[PDB]
């Protein structure tokens, strides 16, 4: 649920 | 598939992480000095004063320092009390900032 | 010799002259707080007593209870 | 009728933003809106870059940061580090000082960075090849900066509490000469908190020296005796 989080903020393709 | 850089910024330092300390040793010794300073851990490691230090660090690009991590500042002292090369380095060892410590084990590009 | 000490390093945090000396002449106590950790001691003091007076009160009650 | 006194006084005593925050935030778009036009004829971008000072020193306002923040900020400032049409990057100078602003607008909330998008708009600066490694840093420390809350991690040291310190070193506690020699200071790591260990006069040397006072011959107007001081 934190890396999704992390994930939704800060990914990038 | 969580992108790298992203599974890594959970392991980021915090105030509760062990403070990383810098210390000061001969240059070019530095090595030599952090190697023998695993020999001093292991012989206290067992008697009634052993080592309070978690890691030391001797990063190749910098040149005249390793750097202690202790929990307390004066725990990196006890370990470098009587060690050669790092008696410069005895009266004062620099916190680097819990934002400048990620960019301690930073390697850019042996070879 | 030299000037004496005003500021000094939490015996606890260990953080470099975080620690001052507030001497209340009025009620004869001095008190010594970490600005960074917080910590906190307090002794009796007496016109004769200076801030490296009360640190080392603070010193002498640590290096008592540590044992 | 008012004395001449009182108007004097009252004069000198006479020396001692939602709307326009917003506005601002319009502009900002319109200035993207209007650089991306220009990039796509081919034409050099100058709306962000001439409007960028303006922006700057609002930005700046302590008394408006939740303002600016609550209005939408982070979302227009996610266009401006967004990449054009071309996928060229935006202005040094946009770049440098946005990212430097970012730095100074830490109130930003989660919700904040996952609804606006400038987390992903500085990871993509953070990654991308053409960006100076100064702002390479900004972003990297923005990114660490903003990640950590996620993982409830902190940087402000001075942020932990008294005892979360004094429970921690319990939790980490383990199992001749001819001349006075100097002692050195105490390496014992102290983990136990040791407990604590608890006019007339004045009135008449206040009146002498009001008498003293009282005695000079001074003047009324202070007479700068070798120039210094002078008055205008």
């Amino acid at each position: 649920a934190a890396l999704q989080e992390a994930q939704e903020i800060f990914g990038v393709d | 598939e969580l992108s790298d850089d992203i599974t890594q910024q959970q392991l980021l330092p915090g105030v509760k992480d062990p403070n990383l300390w810098t210390v000061k040793c001969k240059i070019g010794e530095e090595r030599a000095t952090a190697i023998s300073l695993m020999r001093k851990f292991i012989a206290y490691q067992f008697t009634d004063t052993p080592l309070q230090i978690k890691s030391v660090v001797a990063p190749e690009h910098v040149k005249g320092y390793i750097y202690v991590e202790a929990y307390k500042q004066t725990h990196v002292k006890q370990a470098i009390e009587g060690v050669g090369n790092l008696r410069l380095g005895y009266w004062n060892q620099q916190m680097v900032p819990i934002k400048e410590m990620t960019d301690v084990l930073k390697v850019v590009k042996a070879n | 010799t030299g000037t004496l000490e005003t500021q000094f390093t939490c015996p606890f945090c260990n953080h470099e002259k975080s620690c001052d000396v507030k001497m209340d002449r009025a009620r004869n106590t001095g008190v010594i707080s970490c600005t960074v950790c917080l910590e906190e001691f307090q002794t009796p003091i007496t016109y004769l007593s200076e801030p490296v007076d009360v640190y080392s009160d603070w010193i002498d009650a640590c290096e008592a209870a540590n044992q | 009728f008012l004395s001449d006194f009182e108007m004097m006084l009252q004069r000198k005593k006479s020396m001692s933003a939602d709307d326009v925050v917003s506005a601002m935030i319009v502009k900002m778009n319109e200035a993207a809106e209007e650089d991306r036009q220009l990039n796509n004829q081919k034409k050099p971008a100058l709306k962000k870059l001439t409007l960028l000072p303006a922006v700057v020193m609002h930005l700046k306002k302590q008394d408006l940061k939740e303002t600016f923040i609550d209005s939408g900020v982070m979302s227009a400032i996610k266009e401006w580090l967004s990449p054009l049409p071309d996928r060229s990057l935006p202005a040094l100078k946009i770049r440098e000082e946005l990212l430097k602003i970012l730095q100074e607008l830490p109130s930003v909330s989660q919700e904040t960075l996952k609804h606006s998008g400038i987390g992903r708009a500085v990871m993509y600066l953070y990654k991308h090849p053409k960006e100076s490694r100064s702002n390479k840093d900004m972003a990297g420390k923005l990114i660490n900066e903003w990640s950590r809350p996620i993982f409830g991690l902190t940087s402000n040291y001075k942020g932990m509490t008294r005892e979360e310190r004094e429970q921690r070193d319990l939790e980490q506690m383990p199992q001749f000469c001819a001349r006075a020699r100097v002692p050195m200071p105490s390496n014992k790591d102290y983990v136990v908190r040791p407990k604590w260990n608890v006019s007339r006069l004045d009135k008449q040397m206040r009146k002498f020296t009001d008498i003293r006072k009282k005695s000079r011959s001074a003047h009324a107007v202070k007479i700068s005796i070798e120039g210094n001081k002078m008055p205008l």
